[PDB]
Order: C-alpha cells, then structure tokens, then sequence
C-alpha cells in the first residue's frame, strides 16, 4: 500500500528477443512476424567521427549478418533502413509473435523497458518519458536494441528501442518506425539535452498518493486556477495542466482539489522533508499507475 | 562528453 | 550508466498463477504441477477478527471452491493445510510448469514479487529482504498469494508467497513450506515489527555503484578496518561485514577498498546531499545485482 | 494499526 515503481509482466515480450551480430558489432533485435527491427548502428563503426549511413547500408553484405534467438540461427533474407532501424527480413516468423502494435510515446506517459543483453532478456523495469524526450534508464554497452512496450487490454504497444546514452547519463530511442525520440542522431557526437520540466499531471497523481498514504505537511491553504497556474508553469520548469477529470477521483477519496495542489505545487518547486521518500517533485508516476496501485479499477 | 552509442 | 532497482523477465512465472476463490473470500494461488499453493486465510469466515483455522479446515466443502487459470476452472480433488498455506490437488496438470525449486530467503537477499490480483499477474518489481524479515512492497487486497521467485540458470527457485500488511505498511509472506517470515502471525492483531537494520554488504555494493556513476563527494580520507567497524556496526543499525571477497572486483575498477568505504559508511550515517539518486543509505541492492548493472557478466 | 489480511 506505498508505491513501487513497477513493470508490466514482460512475458508476452521475452520471446520476441534475438542477438543481431555484423561483423565486430553486436546489439539486439526485435523479432516479429519475419523481420527483426535493430539499430542500424550495428552496421557502421565510429568513435568519434559521425557516420554516413547511407554509405553504410550500400556496402552492407547480407551474409556478415549473424541472427540467432537463443541459440537457433536464423537466414537473414533482406535488409532495408528505416530512420534509424534496420528492417532486416529473414526465413521465417516468429510463433510467439504477440498481439501488437506501434505508438509513439508523448512527454509524462510512462512504459516498460525489458533490459537485454547479447539477445537475451536480463532485466524489467518501469521508465516515464521526460519533456527532453530522455529517459532515466540502466543501460550498458550492447544494450541497444532493448524494446520498450506497454501492454493496452491484451495487446502489446512497442514504442521504444534503445539507441545512445548521451554523454550526460540519459538514455535515448527511437520508436518502431524508425524516428528518434527528441530529433536526437545515433552519432558519437556531442549531444546536451534541453532542459527537463517536470509534467504537473504526474506531480499531481504523486501528491495526491502522498495524502492517500499519510504526507499532508505540505498541503498549501491557498488554492490557484489552473489558468493561473499554467501561466506560471511554463517559466518554472513545468507543464501547463491540460486535463483535471482523471484527478476526481482522487479529490473524492481525499477530500482536496487540484487547485490545492497547484498551491502547495507553487511553494515546494524547496532543504526540507521526504513527500513519500522522495526530496524533490517526481513525476514519473502517471494517475494510471496510481490509481492500479491504490485501488485497481 | 561524447555520446556512447551502445 | 545508470542505476535502477530491476527484476527479472517474469515470463516463466506468469503461466503459474491462478485465481482462489472461496466463498466471498478471492485471492491468488500458485499452479505447479497438479496442485496449487495458496494462503490458508482464503477459507476464513471474517478476515477482521481473529481466526481459528482448525474449525475452519474442519467445516469446509470443496463444492465451495472456485480455482481458475484465465477463464478456465480447474476441479479440487482435496486440500491439505501446511503452515500459512493451503495445498489445493486439482484435477489437471499444468502443462507450463517450470523447472522449479523452494527456498527460504534470508535477509539481505534480493528478489522478484509478481505482484498478482485476481488471479492474474498485474506488475514486476524486485524487493529485498530486511532484517525485520519485511519487505518494502505495493500490496493492496486481493494481493495475498503473488509469489516472490528468483530464477537460477533456469530453475525457479519460489520463495515468497505474500500474506499480510503490518499496521506500518510493511509486507509479510510465508515461504513455500507453510512458515511464515520472522514469526509473524496471519491473524488480524496488531503486530509491531523490530528495529530493521541495513545489510552492509548491500550498502558497500551500492556506494562502489556510486562510485562507478562518477559519485564521489562522499568518499572519505581516512579508513577502518572490517573488526573495529563491526562492533561500531551493531549499536549503529547495521549489520556486520563478513565477506570481504565479494567486492574484490570493484575495488579493481575503482581504486577504494572496503575500508575506505566502511569509514565513509561512518560519516553518511546525512547532510542534505544525496548518492545516485538516493537520499539515506539503501541496502536493497546485492552485489550481484549491481554487478550485472555494471559489467553484466 | 491492525495488521491487514491480504
């Protein structure tokens, strides 16, 4: 009854994994129906020059490729670039192919990131989109072409394969049509992301978790109009409030509305105590989430 | 510091 | 870079769980084989006062059971009582049981909760054992029989099957052979659980992490050995440092050694300034885990 | 507070 950061199961996903190797490089792909989606970084190498992708694809050979999902190796069959992926065709489908489909994630959604390592899923855990269009992740070296997903009622939403740490630390994709998150470039060069605001819908969806569980010190007694509020977001690294029907709930159970928070919200934007835990406004927990770890509806 | 690209 | 509390593809557990349902009590079981495992409380007339579950196992009807994988229903041959737990027989076999073993944790051990309501799995999160014999977890009603596993070179080793919410918010189960963690009873009493106390390998563990991540303020000049920290360890809510091997990898890639790092354990235990993210001093990372964060193999 | 049956 606190609040975890939590993974969706990653079952339906764990069998869509194969190792994509070509030549000196290795990463991991995403099998589904007869195509494995990758990085095309995989077949160009560079410290510190950018790359010509274009050229590379040219001199791509189709037999460097080597493809295996666990330890079956497929044929590689063709291969287009698609942004920045590699469409790579090969003999056969995948019959753990899920349900699926593709989206692309806007700021303050959160999904599942499934940690993979030489085609091999290791690891699961739960990432949040932020406003630079980064995510706060735990990637190493080979991980590229980790996927992320959500699952929507029975079907699974890929919307994220891994592609760069930038040289701060924050980890960047692209998503399954090829487009990098961010109009970031897969290139070794020196890359500073915009600034992050925090997305005041997910503060909000943690300050209202923080009464439900006990946290009421720093509720404010004045109370400001979202359009006030979102006039002055906007110089102080958040976002403006854009829908308030998914807090009513919230409200109901508590007894406090939106417009307390974005009081409270003015002040604590504040050395002091620990909201749940946490020293500063998080806003990687969306109402959904929220709501699924309180209740459940 | 230069982008690491994994 | 980057640290994240993570668990483990939930995959091979997942085909596991099971709905219980005894009268207008419902809660989640375990499928292995032709039998499931679940909490003896499920059979209870009122959960809010005290039970007797020997009258309750006496005045029991199967015909009043309803078990279900998905929208399947499986059939109860018989039911034992074993501990905390019943073991249900039911008349099919669960053709996805995994390679599987039981284990009983102990603390500073890391795990992985599937975190099920209803029967199904809901969400993935790694939890770490403490001193208490608690665990910091999101269990909200309807929780009780998600079951915490470690997977081992391919075996499932179970060891958690969850039970109760202490008045503190702190989360109870039972291992897989009936007996409850740390003695606690599945009454509705109130039970007040002991001084919990970080497992310091863990925290030696995550301060390498830091250190690894370019984390460093914190580092301190001078140094104390594992003895003369030991007996300072045990009035100061700690645990103390028995193996110093485990660690005899990061010392390597960080030039500091453990003694260094217990006489920075003694400074942190603070001042407003945090470590990768973290405030106080976590212990819910082995080394192994961060290990694998790290390095991978 | 009681402890909660889950």
């Amino acid at each position: 009854a606190g609040l975890r950061k939590m993974a969706q199961p990653s079952g339906v996903v764990e069998k869509c994994i194969v190792r994509v190797c070509y030549g000196n490089m290795a990463l991991n792909g995403l099998w589904l129906g007869d195509t494995v989606m990758c990085p095309r970084h995989v077949i160009a190498s560079s410290t510190t020059s950018t790359i010509d992708y274009d050229y590379a694809l040219s001199v791509l050979r189709l037999h460097n490729f080597s493809i295996s999902s666990g330890n079956v190796f497929l044929g590689v069959v063709g291969v287009t670039m698609r942004g920045a992926l590699l469409q790579i065709k090969v003999n056969q489908n995948n019959v753990h192919t899920p349900k699926y489909t593709y989206r692309t994630v806007r700021p303050g959604e959160s999904f599942n990131i499934l940690a993979c390592y030489d085609g091999a899923a290791a690891g699961v855990y739960g990432v949040n989109m932020r406003s630079n269009y980064t995510i706060r992740g735990s990637f190493i070296n080979g991980a590229a072409g980790s996927p992320g997903y959500n699952i929507n009622n029975g079907t699974v939403e890929f919307c994220y394969l891994h592609q760069l740490e930038l040289g701060s630390g924050c980890h960047v994709g692209s998503d399954l049509d090829g487009v990098m998150y961010g109009g970031y470039e897969d290139q070794p060069t020196l890359q500073v992301e915009g600034a992050s605001s925090l997305f005041t819908e997910n503060v909000l969806a943690f300050l209202y978790a923080a009464l439900i569980n006990g946290s009421t010190w720093w509720l404010s007694s004045s109370r400001i109009a979202v359009d006030r509020f979102n006039e002055w977001a906007v110089h102080n690294g958040m976002t403006t409030v854009v829908n308030t029907d998914c807090f009513s709930i919230f409200a109901a159970k508590t007894g406090v509305d939106v417009q307390r928070l974005l009081a409270s919200i003015q002040s604590l934007h504040n050395g002091g105590k620990q909201i749940l835990g946490y020293t500063s406004l998080t806003d990687e927990f969306t109402t959904g989430e929220v709501i699924r770890q309180m209740y459940g509806v | 510091k230069l982008s690491d690209l994994q």
